[PDB]
RNA sequence: GCCUGGCGGCCGUAGCGCGGUGGUCCCACCUGACCCCAUGCCGAACUCAGAAGUGAAACGCCGUAGCGCCGAUGGUAGUGUGGGGUCUCCCCAUGCGAGAGUAGGGAACUGCCAGGC
RNA sequence: GGGCGUUAAGUUGCAGGGUAUAGACCCGAAACCCGGUGAUCUAGCCAUGGGCAGGUUGAAGGUUGGGUAACACUAACUGGAGGACCGAACCGACUAAUGUUGAAAAAUUAGCGGAUGACUUGUGGCUGGGGGUGAAAGGCCAAUCAAACCGGGAGAUAGCUGGUUCUCCCCGAAAGCUAUUUAGGUAGCGCCUCGUGAAUUCAUCUCCGGGGGUAGAGCACUGUUUCGGCAACAACCCGAUGCAAACUGCGAAUACCGGAGAAUGUUAUCACGGGAGACACACGGCGGGUGCUAACGUCCGUCGUGAAGAGGGAAACAACCCAGACCGCCAGCUAAGGUCCCAAAGUCAUGGUUAAGUGGGAAACGAUGUGGGAAGGCCCAGACAGCCAGGAUGUUGGCUUAGAAGCAGCCAUCAUUUAAAGAAAGCGUAAUAGCUCACUGGUCGAGUCGGCCUGCGCGGAAGAU
RNA sequence: CACAGGUGGUCAGGUAGAGAAUACCAAGGCGCUUGAGAGAACUCGGGUGAAGGAACUAGGCAAAAUGGUGCCGUAACUUC
RNA sequence: GUUUAUUAAAAACACAGCACUGUGCAAACACGAAAGUGGACGUAUACGGUGUGACGCCUGCCCGGUGCCGGAAGGUUAAUUGAUGGGGUUAGCGCAAGCGAAGCUCUUGAUCGAAGCCCCGGUAAACGGCGGCCGUAACUAUAACGGUCCUAAGGUAGCGAAAUUCCUUGUCGGGUAAGUUCCGACCUGCACGAAUGGCGUAAUGAUGGCCAGGCUGUCUCCACCCGAGACUCAGUGAAAUUGAACUCGCUGUGAAGAUGCAGUGUACCCGCGGCAAGACGGAAAGACCCCGUGAACCUUUACUAUAGCUUGACACUGAACAU
RNA sequence: CUUUAAUGUUUGAUGUUCUAACGUUGACCCGUAAUCCGGGUUGCGGACAGUGUCUGGUGGGUAGUUUGACUGGGGCGGUCUCCUCCUAAAGAGUAACGGAGGAGCACGAAGGUUGGCUAAUCCUGGUCGGACAUCAGGAGGUUAGUGCAAUGGCAUAAGCCAGCUUGACUGCGAGCGUGACGGCGCGAGCAGGUGCGAAAGCAGGUCAUAGUGAUCCGGUGGUUCUGAAUGGAAGGGCCAUCGCUCAACGGAUAAAAGGUACUCCGGGGAUAACAGGCUGAUACCGCCCAAGAGUUCAUAUCGACGGCGGUGUUUGGCACCUCGAUGUCGGCUCAUCACAUCCUGGGGCUGAAGUAGGUCCCAAGGGUAUGGCUGUUCGCCAUUUAAAGUGGUACGCGAGCUGGGUUUAGAACGUCGUGAGACAGUUCGGUCCCUAUCUGCCGUGGGCGCUGGAGAACUGAGGGGGGCUGCUCCUAGUACGAGA
């Protein structure tokens, strides 16, 4: 156990919390103009719902409709059907290799109930950072008294522990401020 | 750190290079943690316990070469 | 002078390897072993009394350069004093001048005493 | 045997150097202790006197009516409470400006708070210093208070700061080592001075005798390192290549130690004794640690200079270059550096470079700038540049891809036709097309191309009066 | 200091006024021991300011504003 | 209401109220070497000390540690008394070796010994403390909630981004055109919390923060005017400062920020009214920082002592009895 | 005499009763038409209380003091003595808060001597024996071993085994080495006695270099040294020896922690903070190579891996200048310069239709926002503008203004500490001086000089001032464009 051995551990549990945040932001209907939303969407395929990953393939030509590439010449059909089971449960139409998926703007409705909840996300990744810059400092203590450090040594490591704080505090503005400045565009 | 520390003086080495006037028993060479960078010969011997090369009888220095696979070897013959 | 043993000089161009070789002179093995003496077991070694045999081993010679080793001339690196350019480096004058590598050398030489021809 | 002694004159004054005890060269603390003087300021309290314009609110209690069994209760009136209300005097002090060598060592001006009360005020009294008093701030105790003022111990102590007075002559440091409640102080040693002794003592050069493992080099060793070779990923080993402060089977210069010799050097040397100062060094050169082979950085070794050295040079510049100032000169030669004018001395001589004010700041890299030199390729079987024309077929190569046809990408990159003709160099199309290229043939008539060794220049080059 | 400070008690006229406030006066006492000009910047103390109205500033600092008697009338809350 | 007379008037001190605790009176306590005095000509509904600070609803858990209260059986222990053994000396003994009584001495400490401490119990409106790993969850998650390990015991009510929150301008709502402040929320309380009081609270306040109406020269942006200076004349007549001055700019140099050095630019000699960029301007031997084997006052389970409080022994201090 | 008694008697331990010391701040009497004091009487208490001397406890109530130094300012952290290697420039010796490790002991044998032995490792072949035991050979050659670090050394072994032993002896010591010194080290040989060996000979501890504490004050043993009239004795000396992580290890005491923002004195720019300076790692700006993206296409725009600079400009380093004083951040007021230019002006390329942009080159004339929040600078936000430039000027500007942030003294909270107090935490409150001599600016005069003296009007060397820009319209709804 060692300051940089501290260090790391504050941009490990930092970066698992801003992950957390992350596909967090992702599990909700934005603006679906991209496939950041779709990337997931498993393809049920030879009795293994198989997520797109090594079954089918999916992209959006434009930011108002996506495609299916089926890879398999009878797959285009099950993730037709599996457009359902999900915040999509769309129908899809049916041309060639790549399905079709529309991708239009919601309702002023949801605007609020998706506003509130971009920027509460937000929050509670700010709040989870915190926590951990704080076990960060703890932690830093106890590596005082243990490696004889000096006052010197010791305020330098604090000063550096709130730098990687900082750091993934902004990740997570930045974030919060994409995946909003679209749903609230 | 761990780091520093170090012994003091301890000279060690030749006070009587080549002839000298080499009284009684001067030294000749008191480089200790020896044996064969300098070896007990000649008219000389001793070598103490910390491997100093004696030097009896007054006379002259010789710091020769001898024996099988270098060997140093000091001595003191007469002058 | 040829061969051999003991004791030294000098310690690798004196060593190693490989091939040949010498014998009941000397040496070596070798024989015998209750004993002197010896084995943390062994007569292997030390130790003693000594054939028979053989130079097989070792040892000593001789040849051989494959591996060591010695090793320049020249050039190169460095460097003392004086001077000069210069980013921490280098140049010139002038003394000293390697190491490695190349040429090549090289299969020791030598003294004392003793014993055989 | 070894230590300390033994054929050294001492002693007493006088003058001086030093030391010891003393104020000990002089001036200077914050403080500590002893005895007194202070409650005419202020803080508490004690005794005895004084003060509070005006205006407001209206408690308790009481009377009467109502009411009750009686009490509660109720309402008018009466009544006059209060650290009660507004506001002068009186007390106080929240804000601003002005004053700040003031009118004033805390005030003036305009606002502000209390104003019958834990109120305010006069006179006199009582608590005294480690003590008092304190609605508590260490506040007040006579413009003084984390321990008053006055006198004394007293010339406290001051390893700190400052200051130290007439002249001339000689020598001349140190800024280090080792100890140190030591680190800006001391002490022994070192270095200076003075005296007395003593030797070819000491130094330079020459030569002779030495141990050396630094520079360098090398890779057997200790590690590190590649590249190849005999390992159901690789060490070991072998050959080829490097690296090393804590590697060495090698190895200087050179320093150092000793011996001999000549010359030179007012003994430069060693010993003892009187007096020291000095133990903050700085820069530059060289060898290094550290730092960034950063610092007018820092820590060592060593040499030089400044310190403690003026003069000349580097514009001006302790340290760098030259050179060591006894004094006077309206005399000469030089060192470093300079010789067109400021400004002493060549607009000097010969030959060559540069053309940028380079000279007179700065790198990777960039470029038909330019001087010199050795050489190589193509070339009148026409080089070279320009100009004309050509540049095909299998084939749109296979795969891939919606498409990939020379020219997204991967693989292949052959063969045929020839004077030549890449399964293609770039642009381009959705893909083709199309355009240009390599190349070849002709025209053209004499040189052409880029590498190298070397001299000077150009770009790269933006900062504040 | 011939110092804009400090100092206890007594007395208490007229008009207006609640009044020992305040303004103007009586009795009485004074003009404050350098003056004379000028009519600058700037400082000090004041008066008035178009339109705006706290934009000022750390802050409405300072200013400006309010101001009496009688009557009408007056919220949350309340320990009434 | 009180306070730092002379930069702090406050959220500080005080306060009525509350609680604990000590005190039976020749009180506790305080001034005093003592006499004596205050407390009080009072007497537990009294007086002192301590803390909290109207009032409302309240005031949780921990006695391990320190303190205080009670116990005091046992262990340890002062002075005091001095058993006991040892030594010095020497009469005598002895040709001598040594041994040695008594006395005097030097030493040794049996033994007797209170409080205190250890020990046993209590006590928090006494000084004080009120959990760590982290235990088991809608992708991961995350771990407030709370398993388990150990505490003297692990923060109850209430409150919470607060006079307390580091990240911080946390997040949300309100106000604004725009609000790091402000108000209302959330709770992730770095590091609130119950008389070193918790949460409220009408009234009060030259108290901190925020907002609004009015009001304005506070400001946009300053203008005019009335007075006291400033300016002029006459009289009187200071100050700090001061090595010497023949007292320019720049660029460079330099103990590293130049009127004085180098180069250069500029510049006829001297006043008066104004302004403050420089003379590292004036003033105070820097108050910050370090140093001195400097000083002071303050703290404490630093050391060494000491007043006071308290223990026992002997003395003033005597007579009997029971055991 | 020896156990347990009974009376006696003594003498302690308690505990009761008494009076007669002693107390009385109960009552009365006299001195005395006094509350004091003294005497007397009586009552209560009573050998207790209390006081003196001695003694255990308690004792910041008070007092005197201690509470180290090094240190790239101090502090924190670390360190302090000894041994080993490198640093260390081939003698000795050398510094750093330089790079790496160790010691505070261990052995009666792990010492002495005599005698004898010699490895590690690999290969091969062998019951259980395999990676790795023991055995046999061969290769190998100090790569093993060495009580413990590192260096040097070691085969004649110092490495290993055994016999016998006590030289790990006593007194001395030629001569040296190394220290400022105290002191430390090497030492042949001599004398006495040992041991081991046939003998020569070897042995005065260990292969060597760490394994350590001076002095004083005492303890113990020995000694006929001394012993205060004499003989003894105590004590002293001498010899041997014991007692100190005095480790801050040359050891100030036997005995020693802190606070100050309530502070104070003597000193330092020998030494921190501000600003200047040196430096420029960091920072910012620029350039080099060009894999990539750019549908295609390195270089319109950008650019990986790496490379080179410029500025003084961030974060830093150094401690050269000021500590006999150079006032901090922000605001205000007033500025001045640079160019790495925000706007306006002139251009090149464009993935430039136009309109608008992108990037680079040139250009410093002029211009370059009001507010909300916060002390802010900055920043976020509202709303403007042609634009709201970056930077130097002691982070320009207090002998010009402010005093909001920030270091005095008051006070409180969270937190730390037993506590005084403390915080690069917060919170409410908290005095800002100078009449300008010199330079320099802004104005304004007085002299003289311009060669006879005057009144005028000019010339113009030079110097300064000013240099901004929107929108609308016409061109032309044209060029351009699918239109818009
Ligand atoms: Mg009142
Ligand atoms: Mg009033
Ligand atoms: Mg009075
Ligand atoms: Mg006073
Ligand atoms: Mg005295
Ligand atoms: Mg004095
Ligand atoms: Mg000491
Ligand atoms: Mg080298
Ligand atoms: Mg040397
Ligand atoms: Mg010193
Ligand atoms: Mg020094
Ligand atoms: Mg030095
Ligand atoms: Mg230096
Ligand atoms: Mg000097
Ligand atoms: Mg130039
Ligand atoms: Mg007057
Ligand atoms: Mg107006
Ligand atoms: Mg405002
Ligand atoms: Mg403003
Ligand atoms: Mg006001
Ligand atoms: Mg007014
Ligand atoms: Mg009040
Ligand atoms: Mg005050
Ligand atoms: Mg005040
Ligand atoms: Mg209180
Ligand atoms: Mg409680
Ligand atoms: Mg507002
Ligand atoms: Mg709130
Ligand atoms: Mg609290
Ligand atoms: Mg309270
Ligand atoms: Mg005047
Ligand atoms: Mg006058
Ligand atoms: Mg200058
Ligand atoms: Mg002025
Ligand atoms: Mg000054
Ligand atoms: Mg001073
Ligand atoms: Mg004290
Ligand atoms: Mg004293
Ligand atoms: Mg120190
Ligand atoms: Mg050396
Ligand atoms: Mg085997
Ligand atoms: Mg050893
Ligand atoms: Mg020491
Ligand atoms: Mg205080
Ligand atoms: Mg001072
Ligand atoms: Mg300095
Ligand atoms: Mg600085
Ligand atoms: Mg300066
Ligand atoms: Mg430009
Ligand atoms: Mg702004
Ligand atoms: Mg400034
Ligand atoms: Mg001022
Ligand atoms: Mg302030
Ligand atoms: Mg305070």
């Amino acid at each position: 156990m060692t300051l940089k051995e501290l260090y790391a551990e504050t941009r490990s549990h930092m970066q698992k919390s801003l992950e957390v945040l992350e596909h967090n932001l992702a599990g909700l209907r934005t603006g679906r103009a991209n496939p950041a939303l779709l990337l997931h969407l498993k393809v049920e395929y030879y009795g293994a719902h198989v997520p797109l990953n090594q079954i089918a393939t999916v992209t959006a030509p434009d930011p108002r409709t996506l495609v299916v590439q089926s890879w398999d010449q009878n797959a285009l059909k099950a993730i037709e059907k599996a457009i359902r089971d999900s915040d999509l449960g769309l129908n899809p139409s049916n041309k060639g290799d790549a399905l079709y998926i529309n991708i239009p703007p919601l309702t002023e409705e949801r605007r609020k109930d998706l506003v509130r909840a971009v920027r509460q996300y937000a929050e509670e990744g700010r709040v989870a950072i915190r926590n951990i810059r704080r076990e960060a400092l703890d932690k830093l203590k106890k590596l005082a008294k243990e490696l004889h450090l000096s006052e010197d040594e010791t305020k330098r490591a604090e000063a550096e522990i709130q730098k990687i704080t900082d750091e993934f505090i902004a990740k997570a503005d930045q974030l919060a401020e994409k995946k909003e400045q679209e749903i609230l565009g | 750190g761990g780091s520093t520390r170090n012994g003091r003086d301890s000279e060690a080495k030749r006070l009587g290079v080549k002839r000298f006037g080499g009284e009684s028993v001067l030294a000749g060479s008191i480089i200790v943690r020896q044996r064969g960078t300098k070896f007990h010969a000649g008219a000389n011997v001793g070598c103490g316990r910390d491997h100093t090369l004696f030097a009896k009888a007054d006379g002259k220095v010789k710091f020769e070469v001898k024996g099988p696979k270098n060997r140093k070897f000091i001595s003191i013959e007469a002058e």
